[PDB]
RNA sequence: CUUGAGUCUCGUAGAGGGGGGUAGAAUUCCAGGUGUAGCGGUGAAAUGCGUAGAGAUCUGGAGGAAUACCGGUGGCGAAGGCGGCCCCCUGGACGAAGACUGACGCUCAGGUGCGAAAGCGUGGGGAGCAAACAGGAUUAGAUACCCUGGUAGUCCACGCCGUAAACGAUGUCGACUUGGAGGUUGUGCCCUUGAGGCGUGGCUUCCGGAGCUAACGCGUUAAGUCGACCGCCUGGGGAGUAC
């Protein structure tokens, strides 16, 4: 996430520009995973869980969709 | 017999010596009856990032249609000689005689 | 929506790295199938080509580096 | 008999996929829903804003003929995609007869560049099209008198992304998206967008040859949090967007709206 | 001692604990300062504002040298890490470039276990 | 795997009209000169497993093709175990 | 005899296996520079490391281990499992047409092999992590959870061990029975007029019909409808123990 403020650029406009390539870069996410060990299993769980999950939002949600509330 | 695609990097303070290299490198490849169905001299490049503290360096792009004994020879050659920084042969289906994309 | 698809290209080059600096980060990762779009053939194939380039110090592991 | 096969082949014939063939014919209308029936399995649901000219009222009744649009089939039960992209086809039509004769004559008003080129806007339609396109030579319509009168002679087209910048005055006178993502780059290129689908964190505007854009929540207004963009613009209008990102490798041009 | 003009902020953003280091532009430190040093502990340094204070008294420390331009380099996860840098704006040097400087490995060495809590 | 080259050899020598290619008896030569290539691979590479099963699978086809090669015609099978010099 | 089974031709994708090289990031240590009082850690602390100059920061070196991004209910493998890049040796799978062989097949008690992790033997290696151990906390106690250290081990070679919730808790092989939405990998035709259109094969994720089921659920990858062979069960404990 390297950055360089621009000519006549304001300080806060660079520092919005820096987290939001910070962001991009995933680099907090990345530290956060890596300051414990995952066994394998537990990340392949994860992983899968997180699939699922997200498999359930897709189609479920958009079967309820159909259908009016009130 | 198989078709190998070298890329080799030498020292740019050897680049004067490259020409030198390259003919011999031929030499080998033919003695075994080997073709060379490219050579490219890609020249002077600045690097991605700076390899054994130096940050330019000499590619040479070589297609070689060789027995691979040679090539191994060849490697070992690269791997005692100082002036080839890195080097990179990497087998290939066919000849592959068309230009690479950075010269052109 | 696949590049290498519509041009028909039969393999990545390593070499063609103006086409891989497309695909690679600021921060010098490999960008996602989901957003690039790319096939997953020729997704994996990219890649490789990328990892050779970096050993061949034609594009960086990363921006940082040096 | 084979009269129905005969009959299948006969329909297939006499329709077409895109909206081309002006067929539905508008058979029932209430404020604010228009409905027609261009031999399609069901009546579309069409907004009255597809069907009202440039000032606001409504321009067509009862029996009524306008083609739709086609090839998405079945969201749950409906059909169609909206006939005022009918109209863009049109639109490209008449641009394209310019080619034919080397000059496309109309009028066309530019007072001001959102991005660097004068809007034009054609009949009900407004385009926006790149700064020289506006005047023939240093001109500027700045001091001519505001929203004037010439028609557009072209200046340049983008082709694929639709953008186009037409020539006011001087009568006399006379792979793809990504490698080159420089264009609308610089700073604050102000675009003319159709927004998509608002995802309930953003609106996806997104026009410029197969790009997406965002302009997600966070500016879209002026509130911040409270806002639910589908309150605060449209669905699937064209609007005032500018990139104020571009990221070309993890392909997320940010556009804003709060500008 | 020799005043300066250009130098970098190194900025190491702990969980618990912000330290601040200027330094010239070759590598050799200027002043440092840090949030347990500024009169914060346990969990108080670990905080936005006490980085924030942090930096301000590195800034002070490096007033001698006389620096103007200042290039920041920001490390680790943390809260002194936004609120560390507007603190050393407002101390007023013309910020240059913000790195970001974080070590990630490649999958390199096995972390340490993780917590039962 | 074996060399095209060589099994268009194996398969002239062992069939009767050279296209056959699917005889029995090509078939078991065309298994046995594999399985001798694989030897010298093996001695080499003791903890290649995998590739060994490979090896095994091809033994065993072999061996069937032999047994239903007996009980068919005694007698072309002798010959074919003269010519292999396989002791079964 | 050719429909099962196999052989040949040309391609295809692959973390399939074995061997040998190499690359970059990061941690640790060593040497040196800059620099000055804290660092570290937690819920909060303390042990611990620090003015004998730590932490921070830069330069150079050593060494080991693992391979960010790609990366996916993606791929390959009989299962166990397999993930940087390159080369060498090597096994399987699938498709396309043909050509050939002509039931050569399926299953398998004993038997033989492969078989995570830990563990054992001999010889190497040892960065990080960490059973044991030590100290600091917490607590009524704390032979734990948390913290600071830390040795076997993890890594390599060659042997042994032969077990795991070794799981899909679902033996293998074959046939047959409504559908939908995908993923992946071929391949035939079609104006590829464009990312497409119409098929046809392989493997695969989810939902669901008939039917089945104690229900939960399974549902063309069956737990449906059948056939072939094998393995196994007969109340709980005692016990997968004793001899």
């Amino acid at each position: 996430p390297v950055i360089k403020v621009r000519e006549n650029e304001p300080f806060d406009v660079a520092l919005r520009r820096f987290k939001r390539s910070c962001e991009k870069a995933g680099v907090l996410a990345e530290v956060r995973r890596r300051e414990f060990y995952e066994k394998p299993t537990t990340e392949r769980k994860r992983a899968k869980a997180s699939a699922v999950k997200r498999h359930a939002k897709k189609l479920a949600r958009e079967n309820a969709r159909r259908t009016r509330l009130y | 017999m198989r078709h190998y695609e070298i890329v080799f990097m030498v020292h740019p303070d050897q680049s004067e010596q490259v020409p030198g290299m390259i003919e011999r490198y031929t030499a080998a490849i033919t003695g075994a009856e080997g073709k060379i169905h490219r050579l490219e001299d890609w020249g002077r490049r600045q690097l991605a990032y700076p390899i054994n503290k130096l940050h330019k360096a000499h590619y040479v792009l070589m297609n070689v249609e060789a027995p691979q004994e040679v090539i191994d020879e060849l490697e070992t050659t690269f791997r005692f000689n100082d002036a080839v920084i890195r080097s990179m042969v990497m087998r290939t289906k066919h000849a592959v005689t068309e230009a690479s994309p950075m010269v052109k | 929506f696949c590049r290498f698809t519509a041009e028909g290209v039969q393999e990545i080059d390593y070499k063609d790295i103006a086409t891989l600096k497309n695909y690679i980060t600021e921060s010098g990762k490999i960008v996602p199938s989901r957003i690039t779009g790319t096939r997953a053939k020729y997704q994996r194939q990219l890649a490789r080509a990328i990892k050779r380039a970096r050993y061949l110090s034609l594009l960086p592991y990363t921006d940082r580096h040096q | 008999e084979s009269f129905a096969q005969l009959f299948e082949e006969s329909l297939k014939e006499i329709e077409t996929r895109p909206g081309s063939i002006v067929r539905g014919v508008v058979v029932a209308i209430d404020k604010d829903v228009v409905l027609v029936d261009a031999g399609l399995k069901s009546e579309s649901a069409i907004p009255a804003e597809q069907f009202k000219n440039a000032q606001g009222e409504l321009e067509i009744q009862v029996g009524d003929e306008v083609d739709v649009a086609l090839d998405a089939v079945e969201d749950g039960f409906g059909e169609t995609l909206l006939s005022r992209e009918k109209a863009k086809r049109h639109e490209a039509w008449i641009t394209l007869e310019k080619a034919y004769e080397d000059a496309e004559t109309v009028t066309g008003v530019i007072n001001g560049k959102v991005k660097g080129g004068f809007t034009v806007e054609l009949n009900g339609i407004r385009a926006f099209l790149p700064g020289s396109l506006v005047d023939v030579r240093p001109v500027r319509d700045t001091l001519h008198l505001e929203g004037k009168e010439l028609e557009f002679k072209v200046i340049k087209l983008d082709q694929k992304r639709n953008n186009v910048v037409v020539s006011r005055r001087a009568v006399i006178e006379s792979e793809d998206p990504w490698v080159a993502i420089a264009k609308r780059y610089p700073e604050g290129t102000k675009l003319t967008g159709r927004v998509t689908n608002l995802t309930d964190y953003g609106c996806f505007v997104e026009i410029e040859e197969g790009v997406e854009g965002l302009v997600h929540v966070s500016e879209m207004d002026w509130t911040n949090k409270n806002i639910h963009p589908s309150k605060v613009v449209n669905v699937g209008d064209v609007v005032e967007v500018m990139v104020l990102d571009i990221d070309e490798e993890r392909r997320r041009i940010s556009l804003g709206l709060k500008q | 001692r020799k005043q300066v003009s250009d130098g970098v902020a190194h900025i190491h953003a702990s969980f618990n604990n912000t330290i601040v280091t200027i330094t010239d532009r070759q590598g050799n430190a200027l002043g440092w300062a840090t949030a347990g040093g500024s009169g914060f502990r346990g969990s108080r340094k670990s905080t936005p504002f006490a980085a924030q204070v942090a930096a301000e008294r590195c800034a002070d420390a490096v007033k001698e040298y006389g620096i103007k331009n200042l290039e920041v380099m920001v490390k680790g996860p943390g809260p002194g890490r936004e609120s560390t840098i507007r603190a050393l704006n407002a101390a007023g040097f013309r910020i240059t470039n913000i790195t970001d400087v974080t070590p990630i490995p490649h999958n390199g060495c096995r972390p340490p276990k993780k917590r039962r809590v | 795997s074996l060399s095209t080259e060589a099994t268009a050899k194996i398969v002239s020598e062992f069939g009767r009209d050279a296209n056959d290619t699917g005889s029995t008896e090509v078939q078991v030569a065309l298994l046995t000169a594999q399985i001798n290539h694989l030897q010298g691979h093996f001695a080499e590479h003791k903890k290649d497993h995998h590739s060994r099963r490979g090896l095994l699978r091809m033994v065993s086809q072999r061996r069937k093709l032999l047994d239903y090669l007996k009980r068919k015609d005694v007698a072309r099978y002798t010959q074919l175990i003269e010519r292999l010099g396989l002791r079964r």
